[PDB]
């Protein structure tokens, strides 16, 4: 059994870039920034799918 | 006259003052018995009480 | 189709205890199937009916 990506899902490359440190309510979150949108999401919970 | 009403048969003065206690004991700042809770799984980012 | 008469072989079993705050973290979740589950006391069908 291989899990199909669901229909809303985004293909995006994993890349040093993506992930970086950032400000986010007094804390130094792994901030992840999307690729398309260019939105910083400095909780691993929120992102986009 | 005094057998009209028990008034309880509590003394003038301490009805006078079971007033004022009774605006001491519906005041809001003393009420501080909470009822419900909302369960919901959350991250707590920049927590406040309220 | 037919019931399992034996004791089955099953998936370990991680208790999570949630409370009112935690913190969350992932670092060495396992990767095979667990059951998760949330309260310790969960052998509650206790009356057996003959």
């Amino acid at each position: 059994f291989v899990p199909d990506v669901p229909e809303g899902y985004v293909a995006v490359q994993y890349a040093h870039r993506l992930f970086s440190s950032s400000l986010a309510n007094k804390r130094n979150r792994v901030t992840y920034t999307h690729p398309p949108t260019g939105m910083a999401y400095p909780s691993p919970t929120g992102r986009p799918h | 006259e005094a057998f009209r009403w028990s008034r309880y048969f509590l003394d003038e003065l301490q009805l006078r003052r079971l007033s004022v206690g009774l605006r001491l004991i519906t005041n809001p700042r003393i009420a501080r018995r909470f009822n419900g809770v909302r369960i919901m799984y959350l991250t707590d980012d920049d927590p406040d009480p309220d | 189709d037919d019931v399992g008469i034996m004791q089955q072989k099953k998936p370990p079993t991680v208790v999570q205890s949630r409370t009112d705050v935690f913190n969350e973290q992932f670092a060495n979740e396992a990767l095979h199937p667990t059951t998760k589950v949330i309260f310790n006391g969960l052998d509650v069908n206790t009356e057996v009916q003959p």
